[PDB]
């Protein structure tokens, strides 16, 4: 019933749907054959005629590579095969392969999968998007998957969870281009734009998890908390129950701003669990706290028009009004002066599950929070700087207008940075 | 007109005591019925409820009634 629809693109996108599929696996109690010992699961599987649980999701990708593991894993009984699409070659860091060469021949293939999945949820809450922009499948499969996704469904809501480049750490030369080219698509096609980046989540797992060997699956086993985190309004009753269509509502002020960060709370190891009482007032200072944010950005330097609020355990409203309260006195935390309000809460009486091996603490309590800020025009300007900084000299061109490309996408792409750099000063207008 | 002592004119000494078929304080105003309407009008059978929609698509006409 309370149904939607999620996504994988790009090899971060199936390296974090393995991620979130191992967690919803575990906690539903879903054995990796399909089967187990209603509706606890009905937002993420469907029952066959024969006893399996299989998810409703696709993992959508031009390497085989990397979902051939997914067909050899332990997780291989679980998945449709026709739901895991691959690609014979891959868009080798190039947004034109991944929008013009092989993006055009495999849609078809993916989209007759979800209108299959379509008719299979009697009502569809929204579709969930992973994305990693920044390389070819990422960048120019979403963007193109995006748009189809848009005149097949219209206003259905589909939200973006795509990891973004960071300043300093990054795996890539040319991703400056493939991340500009992929903004308008993703501007005017997703609904809602959580971001988040490789380096942020670095030091958070420096400093609160204290593993010093960080690899991808110790970043991708956070996401899974976050999302189930958010979705629990979806599967598990819970007081002030929020649901998608709920949450982009009091939280999107504008049809263009609709970019936020990300932060959860606690992060702590099994040991300092017993050094610690985690209050609900503690947490969610913890939360708001510029530190815990999962973008390298900083809330301190602009203003909050909205924010948004999972709570998850033991907790009870009376405690979350008293300490939200509080941090409305704080003066570090601004507010841009249309929003006298500025939260909306959600609890969730399923406290988040811990995976065997993982590197978290079982604990009753937990918060994840979601902002919309206008400092996030920062991470935003970075891009615009670098990408100038390249193309005044017409550098790896030849590669992209090589390819079915022509010159002014790189001057439209480039503007609509710019055009989307001044909203985010006037919506700061003061006045 | 004689022979009929009409409503115009009928000083408060004559006046009727209103009988049965008629509502008043004393006697009890049995239950009623009114008609309640076939339902929401759709392509399939009319229904009470509504439901979400997966293809919006502002002006379309796409339902799935099979669930
Ligand atoms: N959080 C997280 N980020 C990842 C992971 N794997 C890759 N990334 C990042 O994804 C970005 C590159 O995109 P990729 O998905 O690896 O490549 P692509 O987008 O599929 O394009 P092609 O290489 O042509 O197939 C880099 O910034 C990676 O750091 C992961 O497992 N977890
Ligand atoms: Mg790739």
């Amino acid at each position: 019933m309370r149904e939607v629809i999620s996504i994988h693109i790009g090899q971060a996108g199936i390296q974090v749907g393995n991620a979130c599929w191992e967690l919803y696996c575990l906690e539903h109690g879903i054995q990796p054959d399909g089967q187990m010992p209603d509706d606890a699961f009905n937002t993420f599987f469907s029952e066959t005629g024969a006893g399996k649980h299989v998810p409703r999701c696709i993992f959508l990708d031009l390497e085989p590579t990397v979902v051939d593991e997914v067909r050899t894993g332990t997780y291989r009984q679980l998945f449709h095969p026709e739901q895991l699409i691959s690609g014979k070659e891959d868009a080798a860091n190039n947004f034109a392969r991944g929008h013009y060469t092989i993006g055009k021949e495999i849609v078809d293939l993916a989209l007759d999968r979800i209108r299959k999945l379509a008719d299979n949820c009697t009502g569809l809450q929204g579709f969930l998007v992973f994305n990693a922009v920044g390389g070819g499948t990422g960048s120019g499969l979403g963007s193109l998957l995006l748009e189809r996704l848009s005149v097949d469904y219209g206003k259905k809501s589909k939200l973006g969870f795509t990891v973004y480049p960071s300043p300093q750490v990054s795996t890539a030369v040319v991703e400056p281009y493939n991340s500009v080219l992929s903004t308008h698509s993703l501007l005017e096609h997703t609904d809602v734009a959580v971001m988040l980046d490789n380096e942020a989540i670095y030091d958070i797992c420096r400093r609160s998890l204290d593993i010093e060997r960080p690899t991808y699956t110790n970043l991708n086993r956070l996401i899974a908390q976050v999302i189930s985190s958010l979705t629990a309004s979806l599967r598990f009753d819970g007081a002030l129950n929020v649901d998608i269509t709920e949450f982009q509502t009091n939280l999107v002020p504008y049809p263009r701003i609709h970019f936020m960060l990300s932060s959860y709370a606690p992060i702590i190891s099994a040991e300092k669990a017993y050094h610690e009482q985690l209050s609900v007032a503690e947490i969610t200072n913890a939360a708001f706290e510029p530190a815990s944010m999962m973008v390298k950005c900083d809330p301190r330097h602009g203003k909050y028009m909205a924010c948004c609020l999972m709570y998850r355990g033991d907790v009870v409203p009376k405690d979350v009004n008293a300490s939200v309260a509080t941090i409305k006195t704080k003066r570090t935390i601004q507010f841009v002066d249309w929003c006298p309000t500025g939260f909306k809460c959600g609890i969730n009486y399923q406290p988040p599950t811990v995976v065997p091996g993982g590197d978290l603490a079982k604990v009753q309590r937990a918060v994840c929070m979601i902002s919309n800020s206008t400092a996030i025009g920062e991470i935003f300007s970075r891009l615009d700087h670098k990408f100038d900084l390249m193309y005044a000299k017409r550098a790896f061109v030849h590669w992209y207008v090589g390819e079915g490309m022509e010159e002014g996408e790189f001057s439209e792409a480039r503007e609509d940075l710019a055009a989307l750099e001044k909203d985010f000063e006037e919506v700061g207008a003061e006045s | 007109k004689s022979a009929f002592n009409f409503t115009q004119t009928t000083p408060v000494f004559m006046d009727s005591a209103p009988r049965w078929p008629k509502e008043n304080p004393t006697w009890p105003k049995n239950m009623k019925a009114t008609m309640g309407y076939k339902g929401i009008q759709s392509n399939y059978l009319p229904t009470n409820t509504v439901t979400l929609k997966a293809v919006e698509v502002p002006g379309t006409t796409e339902r799935n009634f099979n669930f």
